[PDB]
């Protein structure tokens, strides 16, 4: 209270606006990339975007009086132009820690995305970046697992881990699926995985696909000698249903599942990092639906973003994109967040699209997963982008190889392994990259065959 | 066509659709009653009128179904017309008692009838 | 098999554009608006739409010869230019139903919306519509309830229902909700519900929230002698909170809890609609995090399939916009979901923006919810636009009011019970609209108070 | 500034917060309901005016909202004014019955309008 | 009855579907007796012991109204349950009223048959006579009067 209630509307600017603002260590922060409608001072939009996401609403409501919003509202505390930018800005936003909900990205992507993109005020509106206080973290289970225990569990060090998604994508028997998988893994790859769209079909049941990639990765693992396993997608219809099949994933003994968190949704993943953490099953995130958000450099979340709330949801391995293949991703940007993904401490730059300096207080990493449209040729660069802390996968080009899976999957072993000693070696694989592969072809069969299937593939096209 | 109305029109089972039974056609029932080998007995209740569920509501539970006993179950009587003095007799003391008569088929065990001998006033 | 297998890459125009094809009867249909990258014939943008969306990959995998795609594939049936538009055209996919798992709106954005929006050879992709065949529809729940039971239950005809989401936002104690959704309810209102935000946080807690407000909604439904409700807000950070929260509405005998279904998910929304049906909870859709998907004509997914999506994964009413308020939205297009949310049989009307006749098989109708920036002065709009199938809410609008929440309520009732007397006598909300509730300000006091403070107040702006 | 009085303001749904219904009034929607198709149809209550919960609290679960049906739904009736005579009609023979209008749309089963014809005495 | 029911339909005879008397008589007392002593009259071939299984209500139902009362209240005694679908929501005045016609035509019939009337012979005076003081029983009288559903039994 204080201060007589006075109805009726004035504007957001009166109590969203305070440039005055000094942030609190334990406040969200949020940069919005805001595009107002035409007689719509900047401080006005970015006051509608604080008030409509936290604690008011267009007209005086007199309860406010009852509790005190200079402790709850939502505040814009700057503007700043985008330099040659149709008028666009950067609306900057603090919000105080009592606002969200403990553990429940629900919750806060409820508040900071809620409402605000279809204000009629504004005509674009994008999330940038969120800055996580490590009070908010703290309340985070975080990746069943992480980089380190996923590594120390399946035994492996030194280079990137390889996978491939059998194709094709929908349509195949469950015993076919399992064969496929079989030949891809003996191969050496480490992994093999459902497509993100197999759940559970007429043409193959979630339980028989179960039952045979397990009786193959069994097989596989036992004849090369090195721990395998085989994505199984736990995405159902209900929790109840995902549930069900991780369960059976854990009655197998298998090691990993997988769920795309974004069409499955944060509350039922978050379900799922439990019950994977407490039954130790590794979990791989595939991010389907995200490009309907994170497209469009006006309007949308961006993917920093979604990458950032789902290393609080839970994942063991999130999918960073390729830079390099089938779809849109570039390098900075790119880089930037596979550091939001992995580190424990990532300092702010905005040459690489980081806004706010971010601290994980230990919340375990996550292992970025480069896949679609990438191929032998791809090797270097991926190695050279990535590093070791990555999972490298090749659908199409595992079951497209001239001499089926098993090939298929040892020329990419190859390429790989190829690449990485000559980085040990002191080679450099940016400049030197071509002729490294270029020259393991020539040693290696399988490998040669896959060099001369996509030699001339790239997929150079002009980004978004 | 006309409304059957939805107020003063509590219901005791058996006969009590048809108009109110003459002491005759009370007779006649009795009498059947004894025809059969039933034995009659009379309960009266001054309180609860009609069945309720204070106590309970599981499936077929229902307070309100017991009344009280008039005396004792009547065996070895064949007088129709020593029953219904009984009859007689209880309004005499409950006034306001309802009162009615059974009739127990002692192999079956089962009440073979039961038809109300007498309202209290205004019912 | 048959054609041997010759490894390699081919234009997806090859197998996914069919315009020879001919659409089953159980066909999941979609009309997707795409823009391709500058050489990018359409039929070929429209080929990769369909083959990346069902079972086709970059290059070509033996594997295909297993099964057999003329069955299995996703086919591009056909191209439109949009008439004045940048290299912009309706690219038409069709996808057997085999393709999708039962009762998964999950499984099937899975499928349609994974990962085309991201392609490189696209610059921009928009899903408008999708046709789901009876064959799917089937599958469904749907609706714990729809239009007819909830009107049966509540015992509610002939009129919108009326509703208040109480302000501040954030902030205020358990007990002080109750107060404020006491006097909401005790002036006329029909229900109160929590903001979509309000969860579980530190300054009040679900279970606080919820005893209190069932004590404030008991005490005005005897006060009044009208069935009220007042949404609880059951989003939460896992299923398992989800579903308790549920539950504890189920003990206090409440009749309606809510749902973030898009921040929530659709796995989890699909869980607490089949709780809710088995426990006769009514359950109310909030859309938050929509406008992230569905405001740029260019780019994402079209509201009229978030709606499908819902009347599928299950909700008895949904926010369907106010045209005449705080957030984008026109009228032909909201005319045209929101036959799509309520009924049964909905004719094909470009007009609309519907693009394909949807059939329902008698999937229960939910009831659209017009919310947000909205004041008596629009009572007859709402009316007029929605009719008596609709419930209109009165946030700002209720505890905006100079005398407090009852009066502000009692004000919005009056208001609509007018337009609605008006309406059945013959008057004409669209042309004699402003008479109406005008003339009614006049003989009510509380009426009169409200018109005199939002008299002036319009949300005109040139809408995206 | 005024305080909506807490005491005898017991409502009844649709129309209830506008002044009473004059007979002309009354008229348009009898009137309306027929424009549309609706079966017009009566029911009244002598007892329990409002909702209850004395059976059972599950969630939806209110006793008190079933009414008794005046006559029958008068199908292919066109005639607003026999409708209204009917209201007549019943408030003679339950003067302190509650007796409301109602609407059926039979192609979407919905009672697509109610409103309250006559409140008895004090209401 | 080995299975578990409280209730079964036991047939009509006299109403919309097959059934001939004597065999309805004859498993009706399967149903409901402790003993049943074998009578091929009545297609029983064996002499049937329940040892005390509880008895089952039998259920007369389909096609049946208020002139078939005294016939079935004749047939099945006391111990059955005897419905009216269409008899019921087929009265001119609603259900309530058509409850009441069948209510007074069984009282009706009871009653005769306690002062000692011949629900046989008497049947049709007895509810002749009642339609005569009920309103509600007359109405029903007068719309199903002239029905019966004699056909050749299979
Ligand atoms: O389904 C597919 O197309 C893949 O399975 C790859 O198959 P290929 O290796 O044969 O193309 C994709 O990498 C991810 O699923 C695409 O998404 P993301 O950008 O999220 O990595
Ligand atoms: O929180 C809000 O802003 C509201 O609660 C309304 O409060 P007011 O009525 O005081 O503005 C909004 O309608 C919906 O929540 C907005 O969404 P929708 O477009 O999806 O209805
Ligand atoms: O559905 C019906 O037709 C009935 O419900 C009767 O409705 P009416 O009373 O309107 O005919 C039939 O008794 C039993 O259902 C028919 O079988 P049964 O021979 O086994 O009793
Ligand atoms: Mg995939
Ligand atoms: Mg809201």
């Amino acid at each position: 209270a204080s201060v007589g209630f006075k109805a009726g509307v004035k504007e957001y600017k009166l109590t969203y606006y305070t440039p005055e603002y000094q942030t609190k260590d334990t406040d969200i922060l949020a940069a919005f990339r805001v595009t107002p409608q035409p007689g719509v001072p900047p401080e006005e939009a970015g006051a509608a975007v604080a008030a409509e996401s936290s604690t008011g609403t267009w007209t005086t409501v007199w309860t406010d009086g009852l509790t005190s919003l200079d402790r709850y509202k939502g505040r814009c505390y700057r503007i700043e132009r985008v330099v040659g930018e149709k008028d666009q800005y950067i609306a900057y936003v603090a919000y105080p820690l009592d606002l969200f909900e403990e553990g429940s990205v629900t919750n806060m992507f409820t508040s900071i995305v809620g409402n605000v993109f279809g204000f009629k005020a504004l005509r674009a509106l994008r999330l940038e970046d969120l800055r996580i206080p490590p009070a908010y973290v703290k309340t985070f289970q975080g990746p069943p697992h992480g980089i380190q225990v996923e590594r120390d569990k399946l035994n492996k060090y030194g280079r990137p881990l390889l996978g491939c998604t059998i194709k094709p994508k929908l349509g195949l028997s469950a015993k076919n699926y399992g064969r496929a998988v079989y030949e891809c893994l003996r191969g050496g790859l480490d992994f093999t995985k459902d497509d993100e769209n197999v759940n559970s079909q007429p043409f193959m049941r979630w339980r028989d696909r179960f039952l045979f990639c397990a009786e193959a990765l069994y097989k596989a693992q036992a004849e090369t000698g090195e721990i395998k396993g085989h994505y199984l997608n736990a995405t159902a219809g209900t929790c109840e249903e995902m549930i069900k099949r991780a369960v059976f994933a854990r009655e197998l003994g298998v090691p990993i599942v997988m769920h795309d968190y974004l069409t499955g949704g944060f509350t039922a993943n978050t379900s799922l990092a439990h019950y994977c953490r407490d039954n130790g099953l590794l979990l791989h995130i595939h991010r389907a639906m995200h490009a309907v958000i994170d497209r469009q450099k006006n309007h949308g979340i961006h993917f920093r973003v979604l990458a950032k709330a789902l290393r609080m949801s839970g994942g063991d391995h999130i999918h960073s994109g390729t830079v390099v293949g089938k779809l849109e991703g570039e390098r900075d940007i790119t880089l930037g967040f596979v550091d939001l993904l992995r580190d424990d401490f990532v300092e702010q730059d905005r040459s690489r699209g980081i806004y706010f300096t971010q601290d994980w207080v230990s919340l375990p990493g996550v292992l970025p997963v480069a896949s679609g449209g990438i191929h032998v040729w791809h090797m270097p660069a991926l190695t050279e982008i990535f590093g070791d802390d990555s999972v490298l996968q090749f659908g199409g080009g595992t079951l497209g190889h001239p001499w089926g899976n098993a090939p298929g999957a040892v020329a990419n072993r190859v390429a790989l392994e190829a690449c990485v000693k000559a980085r040990n070696e002191g080679r450099d694989l940016a400049q030197e990259g071509n002729e490294i592969i270029r020259e393991a072809c020539k040693w290696s069969p399988e490998l040669a065959a896959a060099c001369e299937v996509w030699k001339e593939i790239v997929f150079n096209f002009a980004a978004v | 066509m006309q409304v059957w109305p939805p107020i003063n029109k509590k219901k005791y089972e058996t006969l009590s659709y048809l108009p109110d039974l003459s002491q005759e056609q009370l007779l006649s029932e009795v009498e059947y009653l004894l025809k059969n080998g039933w034995v009659p007995c009379l309960e009266f209740e001054t309180e609860h009128g009609f069945v309720y569920r204070e106590n309970n509501k599981s499936p077929g539970y229902y307070d309100g179904r017991y009344w009280t006993m008039w005396k004792l179950p009547m065996f070895g009587c064949t007088d129709a017309t020593q029953v219904l003095a009984e009859v007689g007799e209880a309004k005499k003391a409950y006034p306001q008692a309802w009162i009615r008569i059974i009739g127990f088929d002692n192999v079956r065990q089962v009440q073979c009838i039961s038809f109300i001998a007498y309202k209290p006033e205004g019912y």
